[PDB]
């Protein structure tokens, strides 16, 4: 909700995930908390 | 203590087999957990451990 | 975005009644309490009850509640308002909105405003009054500053907001808690006051800003929302 009293704290992360068919891949997503996660090195 | 976050639980099969629960999508009065202190209480105990102290 | 889309409009004669739906998209439906609240020809708005639909708790005008009925069904993400044995007091323009985000620093209540809004269904039957604005017109070309007034019969909780409404379209929170500018609203707007008089001010005027301009007092309670004629500003 604008502005920004929440600070985010969480990131609409997405990646392509390993799922019960080995081999083709699905784009998932999910919401982790900025605690959990850290940069490497959207980003 | 209190989490006013009506979230769901966005459940990826990752398996083969084996179920993730991941997260789904975060509604509801969106404020930060917090808790809460009746603050007399805290004032006037506080003040017992000084005694002792 | 957040939307809330209401049903179709009629007519009526004091004795008879009506139902109306409104339906949410863009948030979780079911995480915020609904207003309902109408707005009388040559009148200004008055508040029905809200219903939280998380809870099924609701809070029914003392004028409303032997009469009216809010349901909500959660699959549907719709809200509903039946009004039986309609009164003059009964025949406006009926909006449904949702309140606002949670404060950081609020009492209970404090977000009781109408964050967001529906468009507004038609209903009318015969006749009511409030808080009083002036000037009832203000005409200023862009970049002049305006300044709008509101007397209450009433004292304030610094529960006091002001709407923009452009005629047709749903109405929008300006400013909440007497000077709590909305989100997505300009610095160029600001509020102040207590007590019976609050005021508010648009520094340097755009096209964009003539509308109707509303203030409200608003609380927990049944009689507590109450809001004034409205201040036209109009572009010359
Ligand atoms: C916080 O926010 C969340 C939002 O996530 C909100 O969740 C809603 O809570 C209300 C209140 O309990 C729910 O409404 C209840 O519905 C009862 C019937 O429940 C069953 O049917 C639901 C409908 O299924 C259809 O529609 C949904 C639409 O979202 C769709 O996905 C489905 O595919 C389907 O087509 C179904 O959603 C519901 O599922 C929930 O529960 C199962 C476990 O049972 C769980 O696995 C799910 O994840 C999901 O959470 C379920 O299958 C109904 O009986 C009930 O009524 C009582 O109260 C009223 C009060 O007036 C009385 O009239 C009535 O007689 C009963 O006493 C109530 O209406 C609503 O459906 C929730 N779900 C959603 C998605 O909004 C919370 O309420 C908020 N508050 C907190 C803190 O929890
Ligand atoms: C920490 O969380 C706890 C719960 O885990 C909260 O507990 C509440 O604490 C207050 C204070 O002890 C309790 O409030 C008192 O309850 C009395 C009874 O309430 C029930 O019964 C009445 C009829 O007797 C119903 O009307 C009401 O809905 C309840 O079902 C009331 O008699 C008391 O009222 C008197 O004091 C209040 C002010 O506190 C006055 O406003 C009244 O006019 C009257 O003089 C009073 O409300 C409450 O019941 C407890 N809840 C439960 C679950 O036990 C704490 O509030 C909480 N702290 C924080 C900061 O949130
Ligand atoms: C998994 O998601 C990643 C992004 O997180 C996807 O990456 C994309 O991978 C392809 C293959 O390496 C890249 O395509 C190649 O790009 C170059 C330059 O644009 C172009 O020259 C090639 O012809 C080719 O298209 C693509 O750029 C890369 N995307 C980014 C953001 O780096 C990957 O596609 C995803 N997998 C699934 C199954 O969707
Ligand atoms: C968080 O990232 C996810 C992707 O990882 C975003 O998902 C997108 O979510 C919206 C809402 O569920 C989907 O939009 C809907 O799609 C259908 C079909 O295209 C359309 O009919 C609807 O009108 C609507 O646009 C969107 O498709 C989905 N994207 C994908 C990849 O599944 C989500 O938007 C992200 N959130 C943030 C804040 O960016
Ligand atoms: C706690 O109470 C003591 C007196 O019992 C007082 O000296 C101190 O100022 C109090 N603290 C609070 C926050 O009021």
């Amino acid at each position: 909700n604008i502005t920004d009293d929440m600070r985010g704290e969480l990131k609409n992360c997405s990646f392509n995930m390993t799922t019960e068919l080995r081999d083709k891949k699905q784009k998932v997503y999910s919401l982790f908390y900025r605690l959990d996660v850290v940069q490497i090195n959207n980003k | 203590c209190t989490r006013p976050n009506n979230n769901t639980r966005k459940s990826i099969r990752i398996g083969p087999g084996q179920a993730f629960y991941a997260t789904g999508d975060i509604i509801g009065d969106i404020r930060q957990a917090h808790c809460n202190v009746s603050k007399a209480t805290w004032n006037e105990t506080l003040g017992k451990v000084v005694k002792q102290l | 975005q957040v939307q809330l889309v209401q049903s179709g409009a009629e007519m009526k004669m004091p004795g008879a009644s009506v139902k109306v739906s409104c339906k949410a998209s863009g948030y979780t439906f079911t995480g915020n309490y609904i207003h309902w609240v109408r707005q009388a020809p040559g009148q200004g708005l008055e508040w029905m009850g809200w219903i939280a639909p998380h809870s099924g708790d609701t809070s029914y005008a003392q004028r409303f509640q032997g009469r009216v009925t809010m349901t909500g069904d959660t699959s549907l993400s719709t809200a509903y308002m039946e009004l039986s044995r309609l009164r003059s007091d009964d025949t406006a323009v009926y909006y449904c909105a949702r309140g606002p985000f949670p404060n950081y620093y609020g009492p209970g209540s404090y977000w009781g405003g109408l964050d967001f809004w529906g468009q507004g269904t038609l209903v009318s039957v015969s006749s009511e009054i409030v808080m009083t604005q002036s000037p009832a017109t203000l005409s200023v070309s862009l970049g002049e500053r305006a300044t709008l007034s509101c007397r209450t019969s009433q004292n304030v909780a610094y529960n006091f907001a002001w709407y923009q409404q452009k005629p047709g379209q749903a109405p929008r929170l300006l400013i909440y808690e007497a000077s709590s500018r909305a989100t997505g609203t300009p610095a160029r707007f600001s509020g102040s006051g207590f007590g019976t008089e609050f005021t508010l001010t648009i520094s340097s005027m755009q096209s964009e800003d003539f509308a109707v301009y509303y203030c409200q007092q608003y609380n927990n309670w049944p009689s507590p929302f109450t809001f004034g004629p409205g201040t036209k500003v109009h572009i010359k």
